[PDB]
């Protein structure tokens, strides 16, 4: 999971 | 937003519709290439392909359950296209290159033409 | 294989994907959670979770065009969820992530079920 | 396109  | 985004979902999802296609489920539209029959998912060949997508979004179209495509196009050309769409990746050969590319301009697939041009260019 | 990859392919299918669900293109199920009625693709319900995959692989739910989900199941956790599968983007919020995970652990969508985990353990 |  990443911050777009 | 403030939304989170994880990576891989596109990928995963592409891998269960291409595992979906494999075992012929939902599948509900046969592309006739002359002698041969490939079954898909409407949806997904709309995704890929500006010629699907014209073809499905059209009022009668978007019914039938058989499109045949034009004479002129090759089954293995059309075969390696729809793994493409399924799966990312092109199975683009010295032998096949000529094939491909008509075959994506036929379908509208702007970015496989791209690299088949490029691929094309360097062997001249 | 000797396969070339086209690194934007499954993002640039999920964009048309969810592109058609915005316009109820191809769509052939309406999910009913409560008061609320949402419609979708099968092909990506059973693509992005367990629940969903193992229904339209019945033999008579597959062709059903209404599925309802158990009174227990928040709409407003279920349209994050949906939204998450045709986008890839999670809208996880203090105020709705108890719903979220409650959800996903219905819907069967175990990376979704574990950033929730994570996130309300860091909380703690 | 990379080669994957
Ligand atoms: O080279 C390409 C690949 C492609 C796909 C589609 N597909 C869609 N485009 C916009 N909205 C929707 Cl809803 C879809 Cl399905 C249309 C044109 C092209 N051209
Ligand atoms: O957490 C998750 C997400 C998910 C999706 C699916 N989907 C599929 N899996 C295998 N082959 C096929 Cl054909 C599909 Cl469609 C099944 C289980 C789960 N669990
Ligand atoms: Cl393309
Ligand atoms: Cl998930």
């Amino acid at each position: 999971w990443v911050i777009p | 937003d403030s939304c989170i985004q994880f990576t891989r979902h596109a990928s995963d999802v592409l891998l269960n519709l291409n595992r979906l296609r494999s075992r012929d489920i939902l599948t509900d539209v046969v592309i006739v290439v002359s002698r041969e029959q490939f079954r898909a998912h409407k949806t997904v060949l709309m995704a890929c392909s500006g010629l699907f997508y014209s073809i499905f979004t059209d009022q009668l179209k978007c019914n039938l359950s058989v499109i045949n495509l034009d004479p002129e196009i090759n089954p293995e050309g059309f075969c390696i296209l729809l793994d493409f769409m399924y799966t990312s990746r092109l199975n683009l050969r010295e032998g096949n290159i000529m094939a491909v590319m008509a075959t994506a301009m036929y379908l509208q697939m702007e970015h496989v033409v791209d690299t088949c041009r490029k691929f094309i260019k360097a062997s001249e």
